[PDB]
RNA sequence: ACAAUCUUCUCACAUGAGGUGUUGAACGAAAAUUUAAAUUUAGUUUGAAAUCGAUUGGUGAAAACGGUUUUACCACUUUGU
């Protein structure tokens, strides 16, 4: 916590720089751990970025505010680009929306039509497609869905032995490997 | 009982110590000494538990046990020299107030004429007393 | 009960009800469970190269060899902890050793009785630890009786340092009448 | 003549000298100034160019050069400065080998005089530590950036000819003017340079700022070299 | 059943025990390395051994086996 | 997990400006400051050493009911985007 510490104030005091890779609207940005017993400071922020338990998967818009929470919480979480095919089958696969409040996977498109229907969205190719190329109602389809959820998959007989690993995951913008990470995902 | 635990790694506050020593019983004093005009820690934390034989008990754990790098010497010794003040301020959190930043408020400081005038009373006094020095 | 067993409850109590001489009753009486997980880890970056990868490093060294280059010239003399009991008889005469581990359950006791007698006439820093496959464990073997470090580079004498007092303060500045008595009898 | 609109340097360092020969049987500038000109404690030097050298050349130095330690220990070889840097440390190693206190306090003064790389300069606050850090032994911000012997040996040079000066959060900036060998010409002209740079790169308000400038030895009195007449009228300015 | 007699290693000696000089194999490369070295060596001349790209490259070729050879020479309402 | 993010330069320009970071304790100098108090503050010492000696200004973040208790580097850019 004494190094959370100094590395907040490091990257907060004469630091009000992000680097920011551009070329990409969007983001991909997970909580690969946590920290026991944070900072008030640090567990807001994971609130403010929707990541408030480890292995939660959310893709965010690319902006210099969210690269300023992407800077924020880059010691806790690892950011990254989405690839193009990888997220049509990440919804196909994880797209579970908090419909009421509970999060109930999007089986069909004539519920995607009842609650996304002010958001001109019917189908999930339409929410894809204002998703990808991330338009008005992207915000408010990631305010209806509730986070995904990319547990890692211990598969060989090795990955159930480790103490504490979760098949090596990397700290920082991983870029493609985030893809990578997604293909690994589910 | 009370103890004084020393050679402790530095930074462990009482916050640790009584999350720690809670499992062993009451804990219901401790004292991480700190520097006067600092407040950093003096590495030399003591701490006041409900019974005498909980707290032996305890010191025959933490006499001589290696821990991150220093074996933590912990025995209880007698009240006999306890004083009123070995747990003055217990449980409070110190305040390392950074006197150099008021000083800094205080040597940059606005003020009124009178307020002015007040610290240039005393300098043609001061030159006076080096004139006579000579 | 099987054949067998009925011996297997009955030698652990008659080392308990007979009268264990002085020089045997220090091989109970052990080192804790705290200060014998630092010596391990400790020790732990000090294995012996296993035996498959020592070979893998000789056949990256002898290729370039075959071709004109080298490394004997810039190879800087080794590092590891010392085992066998032979050569750590050897090391403690010569006063080389520096920490010198006994097992506790060495099956005829009289191969590291005179031991714990040897480190304290010649001044070497010891400890009766447990399991001597905990031991083996850590030189790639399946009992070790025996290890020593001789020489901890740059990187650990400061840890060393700390290290050792533990084990006196808590081997040898304890346990200092238990060797002094006879023990069993119980 | 640019601090206190007056130059009463070489006529009081002359007799301070005598002073310093009449209190037979270092010294130290001590400065008053318009408030705390440190805003924060700087764990640095600053390199007061001085033309007489207050280093002792016959102290010995270390240079902490980044790894690989190999390149720059061949490289003070090639400089032939052996007799002046002393052991090249690399900076894993001084990270790695001597972490000790007592062994730092023992590195510390196993060498004489000390020497640091821009490049690394800042790790050295956490690595050294106050055992070095805060005995009156800051690290040298040597530029040896470039890898050359022309760049080593110039930069070597500017170590032993050129002071240093470490500044904290405080209101009283004192500068280690030399030995009391030095001529009282050359002391006051090194102090009349120090003043050049001071009122470059350190005093915020310049000679403005700088109030009352009150020289003394190591355990003398700190005679007043300059006053500022118009002090009183700038007290108000700020002071307000 | 007395104490225990510790009458000679009460003390400690200073010395070492044994005299003999230190041999001069303890502060040169491992002489028997370099002769395993040389046998290793030898080895790859005569192409007994593949070497170390080669411990890499000839696992790469190998675990891709997906049926590389011929075996055969209700409904809705 | 006793693992962990303290700065092996940056930025401008070619000259600059930066690079915030250091056990404890004991020891002890003579000067300057700052606002009587504080600040800087020689030289020391020593095992990451220790057996009462705590100083007490200011900023607010959550529970609680405007008080109240909880932070164990919250410091003047002052405790939960």
């Amino acid at each position: 916590r004494e190094r959370e510490r100094i590395r907040l104030n490091r990257s907060a005091k004469n630091k009000g720089d992000i680097f920011v890779p551009d070329e990409t609207k969007l983001l991909f940005v997970i909580r690969i751990a946590g920290v026991k017993n944070m900072p008030p400071k640090i567990r807001k922020v994971l609130r403010l970025l929707r990541l408030s338990r480890i292995n939660n998967a959310v893709f965010v818009r690319n902006n210099k505010a969210v690269a300023q929470m992407l800077r924020i919480v880059e010691p806790y979480v690892m950011y990254g680009i989405p690839n193009l095919h990888s997220v049509r089958e990440l919804i196909y696969k994880r797209g579970f929306g908090k419909i009421n409040g509970q999060r109930i996977a999007l089986s069909d498109n004539a519920l995607i039509e009842e609650a996304l229907g002010k958001y001109d969205v019917i189908s999930i190719e339409d929410i894809i497609h204002e998703i990808y190329n991330v338009g008005s109602h992207f915000k408010e389809v990631t305010k209806f869905l509730w986070p995904f959820t990319l547990t890692p998959v211990k598969h060989s007989l090795m990955e159930k032995k480790v103490k504490h690993f979760n098949e090596g995951r990397k700290a920082g913008y991983c870029g493609e490997e985030i893809n990578e990470l997604i293909k690994k995902q589910v | 009982g009370v103890l004084y635990v020393g050679r402790l790694p530095h930074g462990f506050y009482e916050k640790q110590m009584r999350m720690y020593f809670s499992q062993f019983g009451p804990v219901l004093r401790l004292r991480m000494s700190r520097n006067r005009k600092t407040g950093s820690s003096k590495h030399y934390a003591f701490i006041e538990f409900e019974s005498l034989d909980v707290a032996n008990v305890v010191a025959e754990t933490m006499h001589n046990y290696l821990l991150y790098g220093k074996l933590l010497q912990c025995k209880v010794i007698p009240e006999d020299q306890v004083h009123e003040n070995m747990f003055k301020g217990a449980d409070v959190p110190f305040k390392r107030i950074p006197h150099a930043t008021i000083a800094r408020l205080q040597h940059e400081k606005p003020l009124s004429k009178e307020k002015a005038d007040k610290l240039i009373t005393r300098h043609n006094r001061k030159l006076k007393l080096k004139k006579r020095k000579l | 009960w099987p054949e067998y067993i009925r011996l297997q409850r009955r030698r652990k109590i008659l080392n308990l009800r007979l009268k264990v001489p002085p020089a045997i009753a220090q091989f109970q009486k052990t080192l804790d469970k705290n200060t014998a997980t630092q010596v391990f880890k400790l020790l732990n970056k000090y294995r012996p190269e296993t035996a498959a990868e020592k070979k893998q490093r000789l056949v990256a060294e002898a290729e370039a060899v075959a071709n004109g280059k080298s490394a004997q010239d810039v190879s800087k003399k080794p590092y590891n902890v010392k085992y066998g009991l032979n050569h750590v008889v050897a090391l403690i005469e010569a006063k080389k050793a520096k920490l010198v581990l006994i097992a506790s359950d060495v099956d005829p006791i009289e191969l590291v009785v005179f031991l714990p007698a040897l480190c304290k006439k010649m001044g070497v820093p010891y400890a009766i630890v447990k399991n001597k496959a905990r031991l083996g464990t850590v030189i790639h073997q399946k009992t070790a009786a025996v290890l020593a470090v001789t020489e901890v580079r740059e990187e650990d004498k400061n840890e060393l340092a700390s290290i050792v007092s533990a084990v006196d303060a808590n081997f040898s500045a304890k346990y200092d009448e238990s060797r002094r008595k006879w023990g069993g009898g119980i | 003549e640019l601090l206190g609109s007056d130059a009463p340097l070489e006529k009081v360092c002359s007799a301070l000298l005598e002073y310093e020969s009449k209190r037979k049987s270092p010294v130290w500038l001590q400065l008053a100034t318009l408030k705390f000109i440190g805003n924060n404690r700087k764990l640095i030097p600053y390199k007061i160019a001085i033309k007489n050298p207050v280093i002792p050349s016959s102290s010995e130095a270390c240079l902490i050069v980044k790894d690989p330690q190999r390149v720059y220990k061949d490289l003070v070889n090639e400089a032939g400065l052996s007799k002046v840097v002393t052991r090249v440390i690399g900076l894993s190693k001084l990270k790695a080998k001597w972490n000790s206190y007592e062994q730092k306090r023992q590195l510390r003064d196993q060498f004489d005089i000390f020497l640091a790389d821009d490049r690394v300069i800042p790790m050295l606050p956490r690595i050294l530590g106050k055992t070095f850090y805060q005995k009156s032994k800051v690290p040298v911000p040597v530029k040896i950036s470039k890898g050359t012997a022309e760049q080593l040996k110039r930069e070597v040079v500017s170590a032993y000819g050129a002071t240093y000066f470490n500044s904290a959060p405080c209101s009283s900036f004192m500068i280690k003017c030399g030995h009391v060998s030095n001529t009282s010409t050359e002391l006051a002209e090194n102090v009349e340079s120090i003043l050049q740079f001071v009122s470059k790169h350190i005093v915020p308000d310049g000679a403005k700022g700088i109030a009352s400038i009150h020289l003394k030895t190591s355990q003398s009195i700190a005679i007043p070299l300059w006053n500022n007449p118009n002090l009183k009228e700038l007290i108000a300015s700020s002071r307000k | 059943y007395p104490d225990y007699d510790d009458f000679f290693t009460n003390t400690v000696r200073e010395t070492p025990l044994s005299s003999a000089p230190e041999p001069k194999r303890r502060f040169a490369p491992s002489k028997h390395e370099q002769k395993r070295i040389l046998q290793l060596a030898y080895a790859i001349r005569k192409g007994r051994i593949l070497t170390s790209e080669q411990r890499a490259e000839r696992e790469r070729e190998s675990q891709s086996n997906y049926a590389d050879h011929d075996l055969w020479a209700p409904p809705s309402h």
